[PDB]
């Protein structure tokens, strides 16, 4: 249950990720618009009794391997989504940092037109 | 004989191993979970600032267009 | 090297230039006096850096300017958090003032964080952290922020626990489990919580203790089934009979079993101590 | 059969170590990203918000 | 191939149209077309000219009023020479990395260092130069507060130093990591792992004290009693002590049958068993 | 707000919305509405590679919802539904459902709370299960 409820929120956060890169990408090709209107704008157990003191118990050890097997599953799927959230977070860093970039520079640049 | 006493001494021994590892395991989990949260809402809350931030900049942009277009 | 020399000639050039542009008496002597305390803190003396920058901050502030002043006063904060923990926390103060007169509640509870953490860590006060911890979960707890108000409420429970009466931990242990059973998460740790307030408990009296295990398992039918529940009961009746052998074979029982946080081994050492 | 299914849990086990390791580390990372880029979205959008509001009142000063 | 033919051909031509634009204010038309005419040779994929033109337009828009253009600049056309002469990349990359720290930004300047590092320890055996950028990332990190690439820089290169014989730069930086877990509720797990290299490191110098560094690993660590960790090298060390190979060859034989070892760890062992 | 997301196009958004809605329906008895939105939201998300785990789930709810329409007809809606999705008869779901219908078969309510009871212990019900097999017992 534990792994379920991560694996379910990791893919809401998969999703939270790529509506941020969107509206990231949007406000970057507007305010490049923008500025350039400005500028055109100038077995488990073994058999030494049997019974069910050794048959239940490993029947219970092999259904708690299978849910071990599943935990593995869950595991796996786990890994692949955060490594797809990491370059997805990387990828958005470098287009916040140019638009930071951008939006200084004009700021610069109006600040010495004007005189 | 003795032999078999010993031999379900050692059995139960490899199962009290087997509940420290399950243990351990369940420990790693719980840890992760908590890091999923905070990370999730970390993420919500910066979510929220960028639509802020694009909702300001789209009543700027409307704003500079008006007035672009009036000036002229 | 040729580094250290450089930069601090640059920045006393830069500074000097900065004087004489205001005694000509703005904003290029704000810019001037930013570059020099960057170059000072690429010329790595740390300290003298976060003075430029206050005398910058306050430069902007004579304009009018808050968020340029208020993000400077944030730097200087961090620059001097090495070379002068009382004038970082001063900086911080003078941030979290301007973000409060402004309205950002949340920048003001993450400043009220990192002065807790260097007072604790740095200096040596816990009243002082503990009222930053309660500041950052009343910030928190107004915006909303229930994991952010949780943990500082569970640290503030913690450091009055350990120095502190019982009653403040008992409570702040009771409202986050009661809250916390609820959540499908975090329900598997609810009983954690609870389990502290007991031994809190014991303290104050063996009977209380009696009491507070029967209300926690009263109210939470599985806690009744834990591992802890069985070790609780074993130790109350330990020190009903004043047994110091019986009490110990349970403390060795449940540290072979689990380990411990080395919180829970001190309330057993003191209630073994006061057992009599 | 003994040795070949204890080896076999263990080997398993391992791997659910050291995977989970990898994750947590990466989280971790993710986590340090994730503050910088909040401080640096902040601080553009108040910095943008504040010249916006330069040029407004200057431009309504002019006109 | 027609299509890279192509490609290279437009890519010339429309090189050869902006110098002749620019041979004709101004400057901020020539770095533009240069710039295009540069992204252009880039996608024509040859390596050496393209990089080339990027840095010509780089240096261009340097003579032009701009700084974080110039920067950006510098650093496309290191990453173009990545698959180039090692050298211009690497002296556009620090030059980048100086404008940075001029203005400031410690975050960009320390990646831009470990990837300098990582292609001058990749491409160039000299396995000194990235260990000094290594280091440095690791100072501008330790500046930020960015405890994880500090540690990851760290453990880089103490791992290095034990792979140079340095064994005391690399047990101080492993037991300085590893109290650092200690502290840190998460990745606490890790420090027995830490202190096992650590102990290995301490072997390489003689035996007689690893039973002291053992002894404070444990009474610093309890918890390493139990991991296989402590087990394997305390019977690795008894074994050694018998001048013979089947003991300690069986133990690491049998820990190797629950997970392969790593060529470092592998090495060190067969050092350390051999003499 | 399930339409309007529906209508924005952005999904896994919608369902968690239509999964409550149908919840509060069962709770107020009317369970047409209530299975048709389980076995909707079981259908998408029996492909999805990450909600597949817990696709199987909806159905079993399903049958719950089926069951106190009639037996007959919950029968054979559990028959569709383990040959629609082979995996889900390893689920201890089906193994659960088919030994309350053999119990209801022959009116012994003891064999039901035993099974009930144990299924509990095995792992703790939730207050919405335990009310549907409480008017479930009703029968």
């Amino acid at each position: 249950d534990a792994g379920i409820r991560t694996l379910v929120m990791l893919d809401e956060q998969g999703e939270q990720l790529e509506r941020i890169e969107e509206g990231m990408d949007q406000i970057n090709k507007d305010m490049k618009e923008a500025e350039k209107n400005l500028t055109d704008l100038g077995g488990f157990i073994r058999r030494v009794t049997n019974d069910a003191r050794e048959n239940e118990m490993d029947e219970n050890l092999e259904q708690v391997s299978g849910i071990i097997g599943n935990l593995r599953h869950m595991a796996l799927d786990m890994g692949n989504e955060i490594d797809t959230q990491n370059r997805q977070i990387d990828r958005i860093m470098e287009k916040a940092d140019s638009n930071k970039t951008r939006i200084d520079e004009a700021n610069q640049r109006a600040t010495k037109m004007l005189g | 004989s003795k032999q078999a006493l010993s031999e379900i001494e050692t059995r139960h021994s490899e199962i009290i191993k087997l509940e420290n590892s399950i243990r351990e395991l369940h420990d790693m989990f719980m840890d992760m979970a908590m890091l999923v949260e905070s990370q999730g809402e970390m993420i919500d809350r910066i979510e929220y600032n960028v639509e802020h931030a694009v909702d300001y900049v789209e009543r700027a942009v409307s704003d500079t267009k008006k007035a672009v277009k009036y000036q002229s | 090297g040729m580094d250290t020399s450089g930069k601090q000639a640059e920045a006393m050039a830069l500074l000097a230039e900065a004087e004489r542009k205001v005694k000509n008496s703005i904003e290029e002597a704000c810019e001037i006096y930013a570059r020099a305390a960057n170059m000072f803190k690429m010329a790595k003396n740390w300290s003298a850096a976060g003075n430029a920058f206050c005398q910058a901050a306050q430069l902007h502030l004579q304009l009018q300017s808050k968020h340029d002043a208020a993000t400077c006063f944030v730097d200087a904060g961090n620059a001097f958090k090495k070379a002068d923990p009382q004038e970082a926390i001063n900086c911080l103060m003078r941030a979290i003032e301007i973000y409060t007169d402004m309205g950002r509640f949340t920048i003001a509870a993450k400043h009220h964080i990192s002065i807790a953490e260097i007072y604790e860590t740095e200096l040596v006060d816990v009243e002082k952290a503990i009222a930053h911890y309660e500041q950052s979960a009343d910030y928190y707890k107004g915006e909303e922020s229930n994991s952010s108000a949780n943990k500082c409420l569970l640290k503030v429970a913690g450091y009055a626990a350990q120095l502190e009466q019982y009653q403040k931990a008992i409570d702040i242990y009771e409202q986050v489990g009661t809250s916390a059973m609820d959540s499908p998460l975090l329900k598997y740790s609810a009983k954690d919580y609870f389990f502290k307030a007991a031994l809190c408990h014991f303290c104050i009296d063996m009977l209380n203790a009696k009491l507070a295990v029967q209300k926690y398992e009263e109210l939470f039918p599985a806690f009744s089934d834990s591992r802890e529940c069985k070790l609780m009961k074993k130790l109350l009746e330990a020190h009903e009979e004043q047994n110091v052998d019986s009490y110990t074979e349970s403390v060795k029982e449940y540290d072979s079993i689990s380990r411990l946080d080395q919180w829970l081994t001190t309330m057993l050492l003191r209630i073994k101590k006061t057992i009599q």
